[PDB]
């Protein structure tokens, strides 16, 4: 019974929003950890065949020099928000001469999460997780395709985020360092994935006042790994 | 305990029928309890749980 | 025919300091060879630490002042703080060249404290170029002060003379004097002279009258 | 005008359109490719000519620039929009940048407009998937494929249309690193592993290739017969 | 259920249905209390968290310089009718050279959101507003609705089992008129702890609360200029 | 109002003074001319300021933007494309905008001039403004090629010093810059006033 | 069924069900009543208290269109609000354009052409709301026009909108529209509008009255409801 | 109004325009006219019988000129004839405007034709249920059209639409033939128009339009009623 696309529940909220929430559990995982140092932050790229280059598929996107991004869900629907996300910072630059703050790049970004309809086609798939150092220090954020934004210290998503969350409370305290959550990530990260961890399936970013920019290289990742 | 006007407030097209239903599952969440009595509070509990609806919630809507 | 531009004057002065900045400017709007009012300040206050100066044309001041302190709470209701005194600049300069082929007459001085409690005075042009100066002075009366504050805060074109920077009791008998040396010679300088000084600690306002004709 | 939105959620968190339109995708011609170090190949197969008629419009590997050959698979009508304006979008990329049109350039803008295209009111997405190999500038071979969601994705070797997991479980056995260390074991290569594709009588398989500074050079039917035939005789030498 | 369709279709028995979906989705949203004295004006809202280690989201977001708003339901509309807000704000700031007045700025939010719920294709808005400021004849509570109809209270409450604040504040009402701030608040505040089950606080964490006065601009405290007004409460009964 | 641009085998220079006035009156003596885009380009200005601040401000918009895209830094050719594409619809306004772009690329050195007309012109050297033909003059009388740095800028530097000379449009400081494959460098900034201490003997 | 979905469908009986069902909306609402006298035209209307809701003042059904005309809303409540700005602005273009006040008679046209005007589309919904419009000119009279959400417009000497709609204009025949003042015609509204409403259905109520006519001197205003007071007076007096 | 825009006009599973179809069956539904082009001009004749004694012929005419030369009548269901009648009115003056020169009949029947079949197709119509004959005389051979709800065009000797045009056209495939004069063709046009009338055919009934190669002239009752005296 195909009704309205902007109609509502019985319970009741958005019909299509609601939908749109499922669409993040069968995307690849990510993990975000918070540090007083910085912002780590991981992903599983997902290798589907040994046809593929592995190196060409991109999770990590950085969107300013200073503030980080992570994308999920459906990849084609995200680059559009990032591609649009960097010219609201540079017009907040070009208007300001200061960095735009990792805050308000959401409220730009979530401002139009919601611009569906027919007049004046469907949400967005994609539940982004943005990291960076403003002033206020080093932030770390989630948004949804609702444009219900919130801080998170230490946020999982997509289909591993029941376990990664409920492992992941256990694992995290205030004074957390940098290299002791980078190999914090990677723990859950051999839990939660399927292919074995190696060289090729995951990939880093880390963003710091002091350590920048210290974006994302391999062979850093190979030392990562042997650690554990 | 009862005050009476809150749980009147709170009902707003629920049927009569519901307002029994109200005090059976009061009445039942009482066993798992231990304790037989009952508070104002569990009155608009059992009286919002059977309507509106069950048992999901608001998400995904903003 | 209908010449939509009429010059009316007043004189701004900016000069910064090492902690403070102070912004003054005369009061007489005068229209061709008749007096209007004998009252009419130009010195606005923005925020707690930044101080702008608008002469010239009058509507466009007033025009540009709500223009501008629109903007800067629309900012606040943004990003939770705020504009720096950099930040004013930038958006000063976007608005005075969004009107370029229609152009503003107005002659802008911005003064006001940066993040680091120093003396951060901006100047302007009705096309909206922008420069960070030391000092500057626009308006009508702009080449009866410039050379004196070169001759005192900029010291050029002096030979054995040692270098005290500026203090706050000094660049106040410093604006007394240029106001009253100038407004003997010129005619759109006028009666009462407003003061603002910068602190950290907020804006402090003073008022001295002239010779009154 | 025509407001209304065709693709939107499904419950289970699918769109349809996107992730059903892929079954025109799944009915249309085969394409494969690999790209040697020196020189790409790259040919479609199960072309299912007429064999008295004529084959010149039938052609479906094409060029934007140069620089940059076509493939694709799927229903060829709703292609030929997106190779026309991927065309003019690239010649007025030499109008700004000096550099010819790098690769990785007009698959982002042919999985951008296929996504605004899935995006967009009242739009039925398209139904093809589609190759973009070149030789850049600075003499670099690689190769990306499309998708109706529009997700560019660098593979090594390809198999798109019917039977792509034939094809793309067969060119595991294929990627020791022996194959290509000639231009000869590349093409060779590919019409061999169309071997497992449909009928392969020589008269279905048209390949293409580009020799790093060359214009695409369309073989005739000529040196397929003699790779058919090193290739049996080669089969003859395997017992 | 047909007729459940859209916004359009009117039922068989006179009630529009969207509407009361909409409703449903104001009472999702959490408990927030706005009250009133002759001299003031309080909001006092309750935050949620989606987990331990997220923050909580906010309710109470500055919009003027005496025109404060609560919030509860959706979000990305508050941001909405949030910019409209403002934009309705200054516009007059920018005309009139004066503040607006509470009482005529709601029936732009009536005529702004009626729109959207009488044309095909449109959706209402999912809202919650408790608005609150001075004119020039001291302070006002309003509410909202996503049906647009404006109600001046005294005291109300939307959200999550908001009702047990309204049966406790009809037992204060006349006394909720004489008292200043200190005490308001937390006559305030006491209606939320009526809002929560009765074994957990009523933590420090969460509870914003905003004031607005002749001689106090609006302001929004959380959590540590809270802390001065938590302390000194009663104990909850057994 | 004289700036100066020229290539050698060490990357490019660029100079200019430092006034800028309004009719006969001096604005002031300290308008820092050479516009910084990025840290690998260099633009200048000339005729009007905000012109040349504001469409060479926009034009590191779209700079920053593509390196955002394309993962490379832009080319210079493609700047000054890209600044003409800007400039030239505007074409019967009265822009008055003569600036200049240097900077780094894959093939070497690079250096290009874009007019308010709409001229877009690569070369060896440049000079642009009132002052500009008193800096052809003594610019091409020492250059070539092969030139040492310390040669360079004397020769940038003193070029200048006859532009602001004999013009009067011209005066000021002494703003001097560098460019090289690892991103500008500025040198220094003599006045005027010092430097006739030095060339005069 | 699918005859009642939409609005701009005939049913095969040959009526429209969204336009029947725009008109038992306002069935639901609170009866609000309306008589002219014979140089005046009186309003009333019962506003409904339960036990703390609304400050005293909140949401006035009686609404103020021109300087001489007035609303008396009931049904639903938003998009009455919605016909008061376009009759409002309606107002604004016959008095910036032809110099003089708005006669009752153009208003009604033009107010009742657009609730007409949303009942021949499935872009819009067919309003449900039904008003009053009272006003008194010298070289006019006192007139009382009735608009119900289908269209249609005429006039009344007095009418009634609401629950109690047919008990509360069952009484208006008593009176006399011709001889009385409208000072008497104040608390002969307020005794019926205390009759009527019987309050075991809701315990308790509040009145308003909005009058204009001669003695307003053409303006329209809320009488001060404390100044004479006259409706209580009489009716906890008209019990027995 | 809304930009709904959608054609309601769809094919049908074994491929059919059900829209056209049912259209056409409102075409047989209509009126019966007959129109015979014979060697000089061109006769069309229509039958309108008034519904009670109560009624005025005087008032609403069948047959309606468009140039000084060109006739046209139709088969249907008049309402949605007056619209493309209009439509014709201002679509052959821009051809007067333009090339200044009379009409022709041919260059009509491409226009209307145009316009209709582009209607069959745009946003959220029905298609028009009118069948029309267009007559005319443009240089020296008098031409007879006939259009159809499908916005085809047919170029006939002498055809008959509406009720029992299959009578009719038997009719006409005998008594019809190859050539005659313009009295001549109104004898049988009466007849076949006389095959499925009423037990009186009087000149409020009938009413018959001729285009000499002069110009031409719809007649009147009285010469209409003195041909049917004389009963064909």
């Amino acid at each position: 019974y195909d009704r309205g696309v902007n109609t509502f529940s019985p319970e009741g909220r958005l019909f299509q929003v609601e939908y749109a929430i499922e669409a993040i559990k069968l995307g690849s995982t990510a993990i975000g950890i918070q540090t007083s140092e910085g912002v780590c932050l991981a992903v599983e790229k997902r290798i589907t065949s040994p046809l593929m280059e592995p190196s060409s598929i991109e999770k990590i996107v950085e969107i300013d020099a200073h503030i980080g991004c992570a994308m999920s869900g459906l990849i084609a629907d995200a680059k559009t928000l990032i591609d649009k996300a960097r010219v609201e910072t540079q017009n907040h630059w070009f208007t300001y001469n200061e960095t735009m703050t990792v805050e308000s790049v959401t409220q730009a970004v979530s401002n139009l999460a919601l611009q569906f309809g027919e007049e004046d086609s469907r949400p967005f798939g994609v539940a982004l997780l943005f990291g960076g150092v403003d002033e206020k220090g080093p932030q770390l954020f989630h948004m949804d395709p609702s444009g219900t934004f919130v801080q998170c210290d230490a946020r999982a998503i997509g289909s591993a985020s029941e376990g990664a969350q409920s492992s992941l409370q256990e694992v995290y305290h205030k004074s957390m360092t940098l290299k002791e959550a980078i190999k914090s990530s990677l723990i859950i990260l051999k839990q939660v994935m399927e292919e074995k961890l190696n060289a090729t399936n995951i990939e880093l970013a880390t963003v710091q006042p002091g350590q920048n920019f210290h974006m994302f290289t391999k062979e850093e990742l190979e030392e990562v790994i042997k650690d554990i | 305990d009862v005050n009476y006007e809150e749980l009147a407030r709170c009902t707003d097209d629920f049927n009569g029928a519901q307002c029994k239903a109200v005090c059976v599952e009061a009445g039942m969440i009482a066993l798992r309890r231990g304790a037989t009595e009952l508070t104002h509070e569990d009155y608009m509990e059992g009286i919002l749980e059977v309507q509106a609806k069950k048992k999901a919630n608001l998400q995904y809507y903003a | 025919r209908f010449s939509p531009y009429v010059f009316n004057g007043g004189t701004i002065l900016a000069i910064a300091g090492e902690d403070f900045a102070i912004v003054a400017s005369d009061t007489r709007l005068s229209e061709g060879f008749s007096i209007h009012t004998r009252d009419s300040p130009k010195c606005y206050k923005l925020t707690d630490k930044t101080v702008i100066g608008c002469s010239g044309f009058h509507g466009d001041c007033l025009t540009l002042t709500k223009i501008i302190e629109a903007r800067l709470k629309m900012y606040k209701h943004s990003n939770n703080k705020a504009m720096t005194t950099g930040a004013i600049a930038a958006m000063l300069s976007t608005i005075l060249y969004s009107r370029r082929f229609f152009p503003y007459y107005v002659y802008n001085i911005i003064g006001g404290l940066d993040e680091e409690g120093k003396g951060a005075v901006y100047s302007f042009d009705p096309v909206g170029s922008y420069q960070r100066d030391s000092f500057k002075a626009g308006g009508s009366a702009s080449a009866m002060l410039q050379p004196l504050l070169d001759n005192q805060v900029g010291f050029k074109n002096m030979q054995n003379v040692e270098h005290v920077p500026l203090s706050l009791d000094r660049a106040m008998r410093l604006v007394k004097d240029v106001f009253i040396s100038a407004a003997e010679r010129d005619v759109y300088t006028g009666d009462a002279l407003r003061i603002c000084i910068v602190t950290k600690e907020g804006i402090r306002e003073e008022t001295v009258s002239l010779r009154k004709d | 005008s025509y407001d209304r939105a065709i693709t939107v959620f499904s419950p289970d968190g699918h769109l349809f359109q996107v992730e059903y339109a892929q079954e025109a995708v799944k009915k249309g011609s085969t394409a494969v490719g690999v790209r040697g170090r020196d020189i790409v190949v790259l040919g479609v197969e199960k072309k299912s000519v007429a064999k008295l008629q004529d084959e010149r419009t039938v052609r479906k590997i094409c060029a934007l620039d140069d620089n940059v050959c076509m493939a694709f698979a799927g229903l060829t009508a709703d292609a030929r929009i997106v190779i026309n304006r991927a065309r003019v979008e690239c010649q007025s990329h030499r109008l700004t940048v000096e550099d010819p049109v790098t690769v990785e350039y007009i698959t982002r803008y042919i999985a951008s407009l296929k996504q605004r295209y899935t995006q967009s009111n009242g739009r039925r997405p398209f139904g093809i998937s589609a190759l973009i190999v070149g030789f850049d500038f600075d003499g670099t071979p690689r190769l990306y494929q499309t998708d109706p969601s529009g997700t560019y994705h660098a593979w090594k070797a390809n198999a798109i249309g019917r039977g792509a997991k034939s094809v793309r479980e067969f060119l595991e056995k294929n990627y020791t690193d022996e194959a290509i260390e000639t231009d000869d074991l590349t093409i060779k290569l590919v019409i061999k592993a169309l071997l497992e594709v449909v009928q392969s009588g020589g008269k279905n398989i048209e390949l293409a290739v580009m020799r790093r500074d060359q214009s695409l050079k369309i073989l005739n039917p000529e040196e397929i017969e003699k790779y058919v035939a090193e290739i049996e005789k080669e089969k003859e030498e395997n017992e | 259920n047909q007729y459940d369709n859209d916004v359009t279709v009117w039922s068989p028995q006179g009630r529009i249905h969207q509407i009361e979906y909409a409703m449903e989705a104001v009472k999702q949203g959490s408990a927030t209390v706005g009250l009133k004295s002759k001299t003031h004006a309080v909001l006092v809202a309750l935050k949620r968290a989606q987990s331990e280690l997220a923050a909580h989201q906010k309710k109470i977001l500055h919009v003027d310089n005496h025109i404060g708003i609560s919030i509860a339901g959706l979000t990305a509309d508050a941001r909405l009718l949030c910019n409209f807000m403002r934009q309705e704000c200054l516009d007059s700031r920018f005309v009139f050279d004066r503040p607006l007045p509470v009482s005529r700025l709601v029936s732009l939010i009536g005529s702004k959101t009626q729109i959207p719920t009488q044309r095909y294709g449109r959706r209402p808005y999912g809202v919650g507003l408790l608005i609150a400021g001075y004119d020039d004849m001291g302070p006002h509570i309003f509410q909202t609705c996503p049906s647009a109809n404006y109600f001046d209270c005294r005291a109300m409450s939307i959200g999550a089992r908001s009702q047990s604040a309204r049966t406790y504040l009809e037992r204060h009402m006349s006394e909720f008129m004489e008292c200043n701030l200190n005490e308001l608040v937390k006559h305030g505040l006491r209606a939320l702890r009526e809002t929560l089950p009765a074994e957990q606080d009523l933590t420090t964490k969460n509870v914003s609360i905003g004031i607005v006065g002749k001689d106090l601009e609006f302001t929004i405290y959380d959590d540590d200029d809270v802390s001065p007004f938590l302390e000194g409460l009663e104990e909850r009964p057994q | 109002t004289t700036t100066l641009a020229f290539k050698f085998r060490h990357g490019v220079i660029v100079a200019a003074d430092s006034r800028a006035t309004a009719g006969a009156y001096i604005a002031s003596q300290t308008v820092k001319k050479v516009i910084e885009i990025n840290p690998y380009l260099l633009g200048t200005m000339a005729g009007g300021a905000a012109d040349c601040s504001f469409w060479e401000r926009l034009l590191a918009r779209q700079c920053r933007i593509y390196e955002l895209r394309n993962k490379e830094r832009i080319s210079v050719a493609a700047a000054s494309k890209l600044l003409a594409n800007m400039v030239y619809q505007y074409k019967g306004m009265g822009l008055s905008m003569g600036t200049m772009i240097c900077g780094w690329d894959k093939r070497g050195p690079g250096l290009y001039y874009v007019d308010s007309e709409g001229n877009r012109i690569s070369g060896a050297t440049f000079s642009v403004g009132s002052g500009s033909v008193y800096a052809y003059g003594v610019m091409d009388r020492g250059y070539s090629y092969d030139l040492e740095v310390e040669q360079a800028y004397d020769l940038a530097r003193r070029a200048i010093y006859q532009a602001t000379y004999r013009d009067a449009y011209s005066g000021g400081a002494v703003n001097l810059y560098h460019v090289r494959e690892d991103g500008w460098i500025r040198v220094s900034s003599d006045n005027v006033a010092d430097l006739h201490e030095k060339y005069s003997g | 069924t699918g005859y009642d979905l939409s609005a701009s469908t005939f049913s095969p009986d040959g009526r429209v069900f969204q336009v029947e069902y725009a008109m038992k909306a306002v069935e639901n609402s609170s009866t609000a009543i309306g008589i002219r006298c014979k140089d005046g035209v009186v309003f009333g209307v019962e506003k409904l208290v339960l036990s703390k809701l609304y400050e005293e003042g909140s949401n006035k059904r009686l609404f103020n269109v021109d300087r001489h005309v007035g609303m008396a809303v009931a049904g639903l409540l938003a998009d009455a609000r919605s016909l008061a700005d376009i009759a409002r602005e309606e107002a604004s273009n016959f008095r910036s354009n032809f110099g003089y006040n708005i006669p009752l008679k153009h208003l009604a046209d033009r107010v009742a052409m657009y609730v007409h005007a949303y009942t021949l589309y499935s872009a819009v919904r067919p309003f449900g709301c039904s008003f009053m419009l009272g006003s008194y000119s010298v070289n006019d009279g006192a007139q009382l026009y009735m608009i119900d959400p289908s269209g249609v417009s005429y006039g009344y000497w007095g009418c009634a909108i609401g629950k109690a709609r047919q008990a509360a204009k069952t009484e208006i025949e008593k009176l006399q529209m011709k001889e009385m003042t409208c000072r008497d015609i104040v608390k002969e509204v307020a005794k019926i509008i205390y009759i009527v409403h019987d309050e075991v259905k809701d315990k308790a109520f509040e009145l308003e009255l909005s009058w204009v006519g001669e003695l307003t001197n053409g303006r329209h205003e809320i009488v001060p409801k404390d100044i004479r007071e006259e409706a209580e007076k009489y009716a906890k007096e008209s019990l027995k | 109004e809304r930009g709904y825009s959608f054609s309601l006009t769809t094919f049908s599973p074994s491929g059919k325009l059900v829209q056209i179809e049912y259209a056409l069956a409102a075409v047989a539904g209509g009126a019966p006219s007959v129109g015979i082009k014979a060697a000089n001009g061109v006769v069309l004749a229509t039958e309108k019988k008034q519904k009670s004694i109560l009624y005025d012929e005087r008032s609403v005419h069948k047959v309606e000129p468009i140039t000084k030369h060109i006739g046209l009548v139709y088969s249907g269901m008049g309402p949605d004839y007056r619209v493309l009648v209009h439509r014709a009115r201002k679509l052959a003056q821009q051809y007067y405007l333009v090339y200044q020169e009379p009409i022709p009949t041919a260059q009509l029947v491409q226009r209307v034709a145009s316009v209709m079949q582009e209607y069959t197709q745009s946003g959220g119509v029905r298609p028009f249920g009118v069948s029309l004959l267009i007559c005319g005389w443009n240089e020296g051979r008098p031409y007879l059209f006939q259009s159809d709800p499908s916005g085809a065009y047919f170029a006939w000797k002498a055809t008959a639409m509406g009720k029992n045009y299959v009578n009719g056209k038997t009719f006409l495939e005998k008594r019809y033939n190859e050539d005659l004069e313009l009295e001549d063709a109104i004898h049988t046009a009466i007849l076949t128009l006389k095959e499925s009338f009423e037990g009186q055919m009087t000149e409020d009934n009938i009413e018959v339009g001729i285009c000499n190669e002069a110009g031409f002239r719809r007649l009147t009752p009285t010469e209409v009623k003195d041909y049917l005296a004389a009963i064909a």
